[PDB]
């Protein structure tokens, strides 16, 4: 596993709901919320052999 | 409970002996014809005169 | 009613007489100058 | 004879019988919390993202099933997308119009690294977020790409859980005062395990019945003349003369438990290390 | 990393087949019992990952029941098996020995001597494979080419060797020796969640013996040694009933034996609880638990003694040379835990099996996968220790394998000699009377079956009046054949 | 993903019991004279004797030895698998590529 | 008939005897390797001779 | 690697004080003999690696006037932990002298 | 194996013996109060100490 | 309906007949133990009455 | 026997008239010996 | 006087002694060997070279 | 004495004592039970056809 | 086997691979080459056997 179990922390412009249509949420600070997508880069080792 | 290996009577077993209610308890039958309750039920515990 | 008087415990060495008394004294001063070598003794019952 | 002795001991809160740890140990050493940060009004996540969904709700859900009679089966709050399911197969494919998920940690909580960490069950079908009242405080709280914004991306749920670490001692904490954790600098915060002590009896409970005592002795003696058998002097050592009595009569490498004796003996490659270097002759990938 | 490895599989692939959740989309065989279908049945690896009973000694709940004798680390199937070959097909060459007792250890005086045996080339008994599995089913045929026998002739010279064969055809030089584990075996088929049996041989002479030894064993595990042939033998390894490797010893929960129907034994309230030699106390009492386990103490009282003669000077250690490999006290291990209270911790809510996560985006979901899930805190167990403080209670069984328990008949329960004065008290009567045993037992969901050796003495005895001739008086005082 | 196949060892039966036909009173065979052909062997349904020669051997010589000829092995387990005694995991410090 | 109280075995056990029909009768299998009847199979009454 | 923390585990812990060092802004509690004391404490892996004094079968000599029975691989003091439980109530049932 | 004849109890019945066990395995209760596990549970082969 | 019950062989010198009667299972204490759970009945039992 | 039956599990109460006899006898002050038996179903 | 006996061994399909395979034991374990499928009349290869 | 249901026997033992079976001392072939039907061959004992 | 077996290969040590991406050649260089099946060992184990 990563130094952090970070893979691709990508910024995911954090927004809040309303009414079919939705914008513009005051307390998210868009150009920074970062979560990965999908797994973990993990990468392998077969340490018993 | 639950045996699951079907070898039965492992069990020691003592001779039926001789008189009606050891042997079965079908739905019998009295000597003119009506039927005679099984000895599962619990009507045979008093004496049914007619 | 003693161990020694039943018949069959004595002709089975169950209870009796030690290896070095009922056998014969051929053999048991045979039986103690070849055990260094054609070791027999595993095979005659010491009765406890 | 023997003596029959009865009770409930304590142990004390350092007993740890087992070297390592036992929540999260496969985990590194060094990973943090999936959590949020506070700023002076603003949030900052450093999550992730298991659990490929397909449609989210307005504030329902994140419709995993599939049923007949168009009925979309929706994520409970306190119970699922469950930190332990995800994608198996390396094509997640996401990106697509498909939406993905996770489950990031609130700042009422404090912050740990992800090793060591621990938080209670709340509810039996797995149940992490804990209650205020019934209310376990989970939010839809909800992300959206900055290509194509407000259509969004990722709906992942928040928790207020008691988070504590049973063994961990916090080597790096780094420079933040006192009042603020989740802070920004604050996610580096590597751990390790506790040391290993064992809380036991001791050898061939030596100690228990206390011996070579000038009074507080204890008497064999009948009734009929009170005439002790026992004259316990100061510099006997009795206590110790029962032990290795043993080596002068039986085995000592045999671990016995109703007396509960057992050699204090350490391991010969701990205290001579015969150092030899290590079987490095070809190469170990990944 | 190693060490969970060594947890999965070792241990924790070997739960019954409750456990080991077959994958989706691989179809397996219906017979339960091959190889076929025990490669495909995926143990679980959050069950006991590494988390599990930490900082114990504790056995789990489903290994009651399985040997570590089906082990692929035994230690004695990693020399046999491997001692032959490799590969599917293996010429073989072995050398049987002649192990029957009243002809092997019997000199041969001088004639000529018709002799004669046979061999069982069906396939499930003369191999021991590791796992188990329908041995046949699958298909192993053994086939037999030239079968010989090799003998030794001391070369005594003519002086002696014709001396000796005119000295052993005496009546009082005679041949005559025991069995070791003079026995009758007498194994009773104790159905599948029976809590208890009871058992009655009746009304026979009980002359002179010592010792009862007495176990229990899975069904699926036995021979039908009275056929030579034997259908239905499905599981063919590490057989307890042959191999003298028993391991559900330790599954009695009350023992109690009484002659007649109406007097105990030892009586006289000898034992503390006379009418009972009770071996697994399921209750706390005032005490009687030796040695942090649930053994109690007028139990083993009577197993420390009745190998040893340890007990009333001394619970010391037993000598090595008394201390063998099938003997009582090696293997006798006691245990403990911590478990959860689920009364007092007003906190507890148990977590099903596939909802506990511990290294929770670090492992596979059910089954040993690949990466999925996410890093996140975990739930199981609660924290026995420090500052987290859960309340606890605790758990103290044992198991005591490979030997068997013995309860010497006798009076202070002394094993001096081959009789005994209360086995030959008898003798001194003539009574022939009968008895009854009830053996309280652990439910299990298997059909298993209980084992009783009625140590009873095995006397043979030869002699050859002529040359060529031999004759072989037995006695087996009492259960005789006659 | 391709997890091993689960291993097993068929090897022949320690000491060979079980490939002579004992107590099948039936299928037992004789020792008898060539001239006199009477049993000097009659065997019974009880009286077990692959519990009496293996077992055996327990007593007078040990068991733990390994041999060659009649492949006298040990069934011994090591007493950390049966009987698990968990030190949880060696580590306290990071360990990586 | 109807026990509720799974308290077991109440009955004298006696030994099951040395053969084959006795221990169980799940699906075994002959030398070779097809399976034979089980003992509460009708199949087993006639010498099945190949 | 795992060399590497086999001295770590065992050997280079156990030192006497001035050795160890305290980390960053902790609150360390001040008395020595105190769990929490030598818990918080954290040894330097450099004073005793898998480099040092290599080939010489040497009970290194901060280490030599410690006990080897402090340590925790001490096979007749972890056994008697193992066999009584694993956590903080111990209800135990002992056998005394 | 499917009586079908109501009959019951054919084989020698053996005295109960005295102990707790043999005679039910009702949900039964420790002298306090909290209910003890029955004897087909498998929960009753530890010593459960408090 | 009906229950066999055997004893094995013994001399029969100076007994007296016989008593025998019919109790509910849960009406009757198992007496040898010390504490006996399972026993809820506390109903005047006819084992000891 | 045969019994009528019934829905609730009921166990059977077999009680033989054997004799019980006790006999007592004391030689000096501290002591006291009880020699007894039940014949039969004796505790021999 | 010991007998032998000799002949041939059979041990079925299902011996495999050794845990774990001997075949590309060192690879990880979710990797595949370079191939490829029909798209629908059609091949993509994910291969390397 | 109309017996039919006399062919249903398979195997029959018999036994004295508990140990000593009859006819003892191997008198028949198989002597601990008397095979009054045999439904596998194998070596063969069904005389008569 | 050489004689009796068919289609018994005269492979020798540089034409002979498993880990074939995953060990060095010749010694304990660094690994090279790509992911390919094994061809060595023949398997002595199963119905290919």
């Amino acid at each position: 596993f990563p130094l952090g179990g970070s893979a691709a922390t990508d910024t995911y412009s954090g927004i809040k709901a309303n009414g079919q249509t939705w914008t513009a949420d005051d307390n998210y600070a868009d150009r920074g919320a970062e979560i990965e997508s999908g797994n973990i880069f993990a990468m392998e080792i077969n340490l018993a052999a | 409970v639950s045996f699951k290996g079907g070898v039965f009577s492992p069990y020691l077993t003592t001779r039926l002996p001789a008189w009606a209610g050891v042997r079965q308890n079908v739905m019998g039958s009295n000597v003119d014809g009506r039927p005679v309750a099984p000895a599962n039920s619990a009507t045979l515990t008093y004496a049914t005169v007619g | 009613a003693t161990p020694s008087m039943m018949p069959q415990w004595s002709y089975m060495h169950i209870a009796g007489q030690d290896a070095s008394e009922y056998l014969s004294p051929g053999l048991v001063q045979f039986a103690r100058a070849t055990d260094t070598y054609f070791s027999l003794g595993n095979k005659f019952r010491n009765p406890t | 004879t023997y003596f029959d002795i009865r009770g409930v001991l304590d142990r004390g809160p350092s007993f740890k019988p087992y070297s390592g740890t036992a929540y999260n140990s496969l985990a590194p050493k060094t990973a943090p919390n999936p959590c949020e940060w506070k700023d002076n009004n603003k949030i900052k996540v450093r999550g992730q993202a298991p659990f490929i969904g397909t449609n989210i709700n307005k504030d329902n859900g994140i419709q995993i099933g599939t049923d007949t009679t168009n009925q979309p089966i929706y994520a409970d709050k306190t119970y699922q997308p469950e930190p332990q399911v995800g994608q198996t197969q390396w094509n997640s494919e996401v990106g697509a119009a498909q939406k993905v998920a996770g489950r990031v940690l609130k700042d009422t909580t404090p912050m740990l690294p992800c090793y060591g960490s621990y938080a209670k069950p709340t509810n039996e079908k797995g149940g992490q977020a804990s209650l205020i009242t019934l209310t376990s405080d989970v939010n839809l709280q909800f992300f959206a790409l900055p290509s194509t914004p407000n259509e969004p991306k990722a709906v992942l749920y928040a928790e207020n859980v008691s988070i504590e670490a049973p063994d961990t001692h916090l080597v790096y904490k780094p420079d933040v005062a006192q009042g603020t954790i989740s802070s920004a600098d604050l996610l580096t915060q590597q751990a390790a395990p506790n040391r290993p002590n064992y809380i036991g009896f001791r050898d061939n409970f030596i100690g228990l019945m206390y011996y070579n005592s000038t009074g507080n002795m204890g008497v064999l003696a009948g009734q009929a003349s009170q005439l002790n058998a026992v004259v316990d002097l100061q510099d006997r050592n009795t206590e110790l003369s029962y032990q290795l009595m043993l080596d002068a009569l039986g085995d000592r490498s045999r671990y016995f438990s109703m007396w509960n004796q057992a050699v204090d003996s350490y391991d010969p490659d701990v205290r001579i290390i015969e150092n030899h270097g290590v079987e490095d002759e070809l190469p170990n990938y990944c | 990393n190693l060490w969970r490895s060594f947890l999965y599989s070792n241990v924790a692939l070997y739960l019954p087949d409750s456990y080991k959740i077959t994958p989706d989309n691989i179809t397996l065989p219906e017979n339960k019992n091959t190889y076929a279908y025990m490669n495909g049945r995926v143990a679980v690896p959050s069950a006991l990952d590494t988390y599990v009973n930490i900082g114990a000694r504790w056995s789990p709940d489903p290994m009651d029941n399985v040997n570590p004798f089906n082990h692929h680390r035994n230690a004695g199937l990693r020399y046999r098996s491997m001692l032959l070959g490799n590969g599917r097909y293996v010429p073989f060459h072995i050398q049987v020995p002649q192990k029957f007792f009243a002809i092997k250890n019997l000199l041969l005086l001088p004639g000529s001597y018709t002799y004669e045996w046979n061999f069982r080339k069906d396939v499930n008994m003369i191999l021991q494979s590791s796992l188990g599995n329908d041995l046949r089913v699958d298909g192993a045929s053994v086939r037999f080419d030239s079968i010989n026998l090799y003998a030794n002739f001391f070369p005594m010279a003519h002086n002696t060797a014709s001396t000796l064969e005119a000295m052993l055809r005496n009546d009082t030089n005679d041949q005559s020796f025991n069995d070791y584990l003079c026995a009758a075996n007498m194994l009773y088929p104790i159905p599948s969640n029976a809590t208890s049996v009871p058992i009655s041989i009746p009304s026979r002479n009980w002359a002179a013996f010592r010792g009862w030894s007495f176990t229990r064993l899975k069904t699926k595990e036995t021979p039908s040694l009275g056929s030579g042939f034997d259908p239905y033998f499905t599981y063919s390894g590490s057989v307890p009933y042959l191999d003298g490797t028993f391991y559900l010893n330790h599954t009695f929960k009350k023992v109690s034996i009484m002659f007649d129907s109406s007097v105990s034994w030892p009586g006289n309230d000898r034992l503390l609880t006379p009418n009972e030699f009770e071996i697994k106390r399921t209750v706390d009492g005032e005490g009687y638990n030796v040695a942090q386990c649930n053994m109690t103490k007028d139990w083993f009282l009577i197993q420390m003694l009745s190998h040893y003669n340890i007990g009333y000077q001394g619970f010391y250690v037993p000598e090595s040379y008394k201390d063998r490999m099938y003997s009582f006290f090696r293997n006798f291990q006691p245990m403990s835990r911590q478990v959860v209270n689920t009364t007092t911790y007003k906190e507890y809510q148990n977590v099903t099996l596939p909802f506990q996560h511990n290294n929770s985006g670090f492992v596979g979901y059910m089954g040993p996968t690949m990466r999925e899930g996410q890093a996140y805190p975990a739930n199981y167990p609660y924290p026995l220790i420090g500052q987290t403080a859960v309340p606890s209670l605790t758990q103290k069984k044992f198991l005591c394998d490979r030997t068997m328990w013995r309860i010497p008949f006798s009076s202070n329960f002394m094993s001096m000699g081959a009789l005994t004065d209360l086995g030959q008290n008898m003798l001194y009567a003539n009574s022939a009377h009968a008895l009854d045993m009830t053996f309280e037992v652990d439910p299990m969901d298997e059909p298993t079956l209980l084992y009783v050796l009625f140590e009873v003495f095995d006397v043979v005895r030869i002699h050859q009046p002529h040359r060529g001739v031999i004759e072989a008086v037995y006695l087996r005082t009492p259960f005789s054949a006659g």
